[PDB]
Parts: structure tokens; C-alpha cells; sequence
């Protein structure tokens, strides 16, 4: 996609307020709760028997920090998401075998989490900017699949 | 299917919307139009400017339909019968857009109900909107 | 949502397929893997090259479930119950993928039914596969 | 998008055999039969009440010719699909108010019609090549929406 200058600024401003580790565990937890089939990758992660357990699971939080950590970092290169994520792309395809649809589901769970976290600050135009970003990151992550 | 837990969670969460139903519907629509511009192709006849009477009005119609749905969650195909007919035979909105409005409805609820939007409730609401969407598209072909 | 005309059409088409159902199943998967590479993510334990016996074997199973569904086209959720469990809880195939294979099954049938694959039969087959897809994903959450 | 050299060659080869008028009418007709909500854009086209009526409708046939003509023309420009269809994209959004999801549906129906018409010759590799093409035309046609 293509963000207007104003849109990039809005994404950046909001993200400076984000506790990446907290939001990462929340988003990945929420994905495993809302779309349980996403748990398929985590048979070794421990207890996922309940929402609380999934949200409370330290391995989920642990991976959460890393996934949103890489997301956070990529926001520095909104102008080259393709390139920024090409190598995680190859990895997720060649070794992790993660259906790219998982990236879209996570992207939308993240938007809900930002909305829940920031409330009214997360205005319709701010969301519209972030939808471009999550679609952009998801696209970028799926681009090296083959 | 909507479990009993889903039904309790949705009634709880939407009950909280109460008299904001209109406002939230309108906001969900505005979020959709801005986030997903292709959806505006179904409303070429609307003033889609922020705060338009038309959007605020259609927002209330959508929310009230949802309140209806929640009220008769155990019997949604019947409760939404006229509306599913309307979408199937007249409006003919491609089914993919239901997921777009549904997502904007979730975002809206999340932004307004910090206390009520838990992971389990988020899940129930998502299933609920998906189920409403299914009813609304059930007669398309 | 399958009308008597749809059921008749499905039975006619799948009848013509007859003993080829298995071969067509494998062909549909091959079509899916080449047209929609992301689907290969669910088969890191298969050799996916053309002619692969694993794909042939999986194709036969897929085809057989469809034959079984056709035979129970009035009572599908139960006929496909074990498959719903398997997909929902073990395989955990993202639901978007069912549309891709359904499309590929359609293309495969089109390529093998010059006489039978009329617009009306095309419509019915598409609905039938959507229905099968719905049943297969109904237990996901 | 991004067809391999051999995918380009497969598309070109098959398309040499396509009766664009015949196929365009067949594909547009099947769109309206298989996804009847798509008839919402064709209120003036006359009789669409039954499948035989949709398929035999001269206005559906006529438009089919134009639509697949434009598709055919774009096959000469597989590297520049966005630029090729920018004008028609603006048309479909600003004047015709056509949900770009319709482009994806038509693309898939066109694939079914090619398979139906050509049988075994529409091999899985040739299908893959056409799938990239239709996804690309649909994307090109959606690009100027706003
Ligand atoms: C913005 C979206 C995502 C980003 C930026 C991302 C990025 C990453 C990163 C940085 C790693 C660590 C790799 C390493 O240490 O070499 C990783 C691993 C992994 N990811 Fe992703 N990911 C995303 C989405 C997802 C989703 C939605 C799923 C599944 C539902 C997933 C499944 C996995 C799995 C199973 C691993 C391996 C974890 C481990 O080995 O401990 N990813 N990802
Ligand atoms: C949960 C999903 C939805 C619900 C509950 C819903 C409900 C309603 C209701 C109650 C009406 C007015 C009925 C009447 O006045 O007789 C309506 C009309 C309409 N809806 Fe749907 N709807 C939904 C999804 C959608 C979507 C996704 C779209 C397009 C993106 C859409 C497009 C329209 C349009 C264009 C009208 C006519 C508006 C007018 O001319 O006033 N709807 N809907
Ligand atoms: C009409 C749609 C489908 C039908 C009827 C179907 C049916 C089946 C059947 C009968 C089996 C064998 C289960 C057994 O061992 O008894 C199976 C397994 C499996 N399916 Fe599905 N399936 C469908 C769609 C899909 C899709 C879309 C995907 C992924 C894109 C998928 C992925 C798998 C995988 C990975 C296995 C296990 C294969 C193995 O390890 O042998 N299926 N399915
Ligand atoms: C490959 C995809 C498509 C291409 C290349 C295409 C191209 C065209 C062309 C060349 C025209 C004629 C313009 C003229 O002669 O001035 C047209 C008109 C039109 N198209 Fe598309 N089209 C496509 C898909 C669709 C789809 C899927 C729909 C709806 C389901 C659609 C709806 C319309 C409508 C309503 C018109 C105006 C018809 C009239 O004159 O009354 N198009 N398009």
C-alpha cells in the first residue's frame, strides 16, 4: 500500500506510546484465543486450555515479545516492508511453514488490541493508517512464499 | 455455532452498548469506509462525510438490527428473515464485505468498552458477528 | 442451502466422475499446490512433486469424503463429523484454504466434464463445495 | 503478478486459441449464474431470470466481448498491468461503483471456463499461470479505488 505523510506520522506517534512486550503477548494471546486453529504451531508451548491460560502462558508472551518486536522494528521502514521482512518471509515459509493468513489474522487482532488499549485516541483515521500497515506487513511476510 | 457462553458474553457486552447503539453503528461504518474504501461502492448515494445524517441514521438501523439479533440469539435466522431477504434479493452486497463491517464493529466495541472487551468476549463477539453475517448472506443463492 | 436442483446436479456430475473421483482428487490438489503455493504449508511432510504417491493417496481420501458427502447430501454435518474434528483440532487448516481447494476441485471437474459442467451444474457444485467447506470448519471455534 | 518466462509463454500459447468474443460472453454469463448477486450491476440488461436466459442474453454477450477484449489487450502488457488498466479502474470505481471483489470472481469463473473449454490442455501448470494473470488484472483494476 501507500501511506500519506500524515498517516505515517500518526502510526509513529501512537506507537511511541506502546509497551511492545505487553501488546505483543496480548495480541498473540488474543489470536490463539479468537482463532484457536492458530495454536497448531504451539503444541510445545505449555498450557493453552483456557483464555486465561493462553493469556497467562509464558511461552506465548515470550514469542509475543519477539513477534511484535520484529513488527515494531519494521515500522521504521514503512517505505520498504517487502525488503524489511523478506528474510522472515523465507523463514516462515521454508522452515516454520506458517500459512500467511496467520499474518492477516494477527494484523487484525493487533488493530483490535490497539483500539482496546488506546480507546478514543485510536480514531477512525488512525485505524485506517494502521490497517495499511498491518496489510503491508502481512503482504511483505507472504511475499517470499513459493 | 454460538455456545451458551458466547450467548452470555454477547448479551453482556452488547447490553452495555445500550443507548450508544446508534453512535457505535455510525462509527463502525465510518471506520469501514475509511479503512476499506471499496465498501463505499455500496453507498454511492450517501453523503459519506463525517457526521452525515445518512450514516448516523444507517448506523442506528444496523445497531438496532444487531440488538434484535442479540435479543433472539437462539433464533437468528427467523429474527433476521426480512433483512436477509433484503440483502439477498435487493442490496446484493458481496459477502466479503460482511467481514469488513464485522471487524470495524469489533474495533468500535474495543475502543468504547475497555472493561468488557476481554479475550473470551472478543472471541464470542467475533463469532456472533460472523453468525449474523452468515444469516444475512444465507439466501444469496 | 442445497436445493433439490443442486442435489440433483451434484449427484449427476459426481456420478459421471464415477470411479475417477480419486484421480480427480489428486489432480485438484496438484492444481491447488501450484496455483496457491501458500497451501503447501500444511504438507511439509509430503513430497509435492507431480505424480507424487502421497498426493495421489491424499487425493483419493479427499475424493472419497466428497463421494460420502454426496451420498449423505441431506445429512452432511454427521457424515463429515470426524473430518470436522480432525481439521478443527489437529490439522487446523486456516478456513481460507477450503475456498482454494474448492475452486481447484471445480476447475478439475470443468476439465473432465465437457457435457455435464453447464452453468447450472457449475453453480450447484460451487454451492455444494462451499457447504462441505462450511461443515469441515464448523467446529473450529 | 510476476509471471515466470514459461508462465508468460503458457498464457500466450493458450490465448492464441481463445475465441475472445465467445469466451467473454460465456464467462460473464457464468458469473451472473454462479454468483447471482453480481446481477446488481446489470439491471438494464433485460432478461436474467434463468440460466439459459442469462447465457443467451445478447447484452451479456455484448459486454462479455468488451470485457474480455480489454483483458486480452492487457495480456500484451503483463509487466505493466496497473498502468494498463488504470483508466478502466477509475471508471469502475467512480462511474460504475463496482466492488473490486467482482474482478476476483470473474477471474475465477474465467479460469473455470478455460478449463471447461480446453479440457486436459488446461494443465495444472497452465492454470497456475492464468491464476497469476487474473489476480493481477483484478489487482490492477482495483488499484485506483479510493
Ligand atoms: C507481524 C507478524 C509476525 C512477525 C513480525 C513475526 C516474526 C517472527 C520472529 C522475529 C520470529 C523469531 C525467529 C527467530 O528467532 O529466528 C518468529 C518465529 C515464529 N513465528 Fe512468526 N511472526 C509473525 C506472525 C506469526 C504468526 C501469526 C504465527 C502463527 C500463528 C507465527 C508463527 C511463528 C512460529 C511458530 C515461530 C517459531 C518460534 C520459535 O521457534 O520459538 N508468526 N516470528
Ligand atoms: C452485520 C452486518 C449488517 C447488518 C446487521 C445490516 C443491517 C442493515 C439494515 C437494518 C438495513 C436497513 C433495512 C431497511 O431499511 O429496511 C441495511 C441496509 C443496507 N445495508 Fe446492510 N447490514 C449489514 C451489512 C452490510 C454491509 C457489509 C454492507 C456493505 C458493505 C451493507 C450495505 C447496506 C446498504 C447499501 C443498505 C441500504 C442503505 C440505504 O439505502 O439506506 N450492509 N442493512
Ligand atoms: C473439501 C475439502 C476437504 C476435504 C473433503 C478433506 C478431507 C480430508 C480427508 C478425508 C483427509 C484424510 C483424513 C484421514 O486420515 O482419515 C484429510 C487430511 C488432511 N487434510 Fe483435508 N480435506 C479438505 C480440505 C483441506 C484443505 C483446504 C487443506 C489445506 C490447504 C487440507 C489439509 C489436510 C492435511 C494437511 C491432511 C493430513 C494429510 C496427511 O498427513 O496424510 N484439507 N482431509
Ligand atoms: C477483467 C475484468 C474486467 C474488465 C477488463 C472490464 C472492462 C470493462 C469494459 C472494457 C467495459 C466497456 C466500457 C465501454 O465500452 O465504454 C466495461 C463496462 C462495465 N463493467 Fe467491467 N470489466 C471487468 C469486470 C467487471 C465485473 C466483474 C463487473 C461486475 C460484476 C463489471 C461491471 C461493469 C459494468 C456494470 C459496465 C457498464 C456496462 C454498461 O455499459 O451498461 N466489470 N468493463
Amino acid at each position: 500500500v501507500h501511506l500519506t505523510p500524515e498517516e505515517k506520522s500518526a502510526v509513529t506517534a501512537l506507537w511511541g506510546k506502546v509497551n511492545v512486550d505487553e501488546v505483543g503477548g496480548e495480541a498473540l494471546g488474543r489470536l490463539l484465543v479468537v482463532y484457536p486453529w492458530t495454536q497448531r504451531f504451539f503444541e510445545s508451548f505449555g498450557d493453552l486450555s483456557t483464555p486465561d491460560a493462553v493469556m497467562g502462558n509464558p511461552k506465548v508472551k515470550a514469542l509475543g515479545k519477539k513477534v511484535l518486536g520484529a513488527f515494531s522494528d519494521g515500522l521504521a521502514h514503512l517505505d520498504n516492508l517487502k525488503g524489511t521482512f523478506a528474510t522472515l518471509s523465507e523463514l516462515h515459509c521454508d522452515k516454520l511453514h506458517v500459512d500467511p493468513e496467520n499474518f492477516r489474522l494477527l494484523g487484525n487482532v493487533l488493530v483490535c488490541v490497539l483500539a482496546h488499549h488506546f480507546g478514543k485516541e485510536f480514531t477512525p483515521p488512525v485505524q485506517a493508517a494502521y490497517q495499511k500497515v498491518v496489510a503491508g506487513v502481512a503482504n511483505a511476510l507472504a511475499h517470499k512464499y513459493h | 455455532v454460538l455456545s451458551p457462553a458466547d450467548k452470555t458474553n454477547v448479551k453482556a457486552a452488547w447490553g452495555k452498548v445500550g443507548a450508544h447503539a446508534g453512535e457505535y453503528g455510525a462509527e463502525a461504518l465510518e471506520r469501514m469506509f475509511l479503512s476499506f474504501p471499496t465498501t463505499k461502492t455500496y453507498f454511492p448515494h450517501f453523503d459519506l462525510s463525517h457526521g452525515s445524517a445518512q450514516v448516523k441514521g444507517h448506523g442506528k438501523k444496523v445497531a438496532d438490527a444487531l440488538t434484535n439479533a442479540v435479543a433472539h440469539v437462539d433464533d437468528m435466522p427467523n429474527a433476521l428473515s426480512a433483512l436477509s431477504d433484503l440483502h439477498a434479493h435487493k442490496l446484493r452486497v458481496d459477502p466479503v464485505n460482511f467481514k469488513l463491517l464485522s471487524h470495524c464493529l469489533l474495533v468500535t466495541l474495543a475502543a468504547h468498552l475497555p472493561a468488557e472487551f476481554t479475550p473470551a468476549v472478543h472471541a464470542s463477539l467475533d463469532k456472533f458477528l460472523a453468525s449474523v453475517s452468515t444469516v444475512l448472506t444465507s439466501k444469496y443463492r
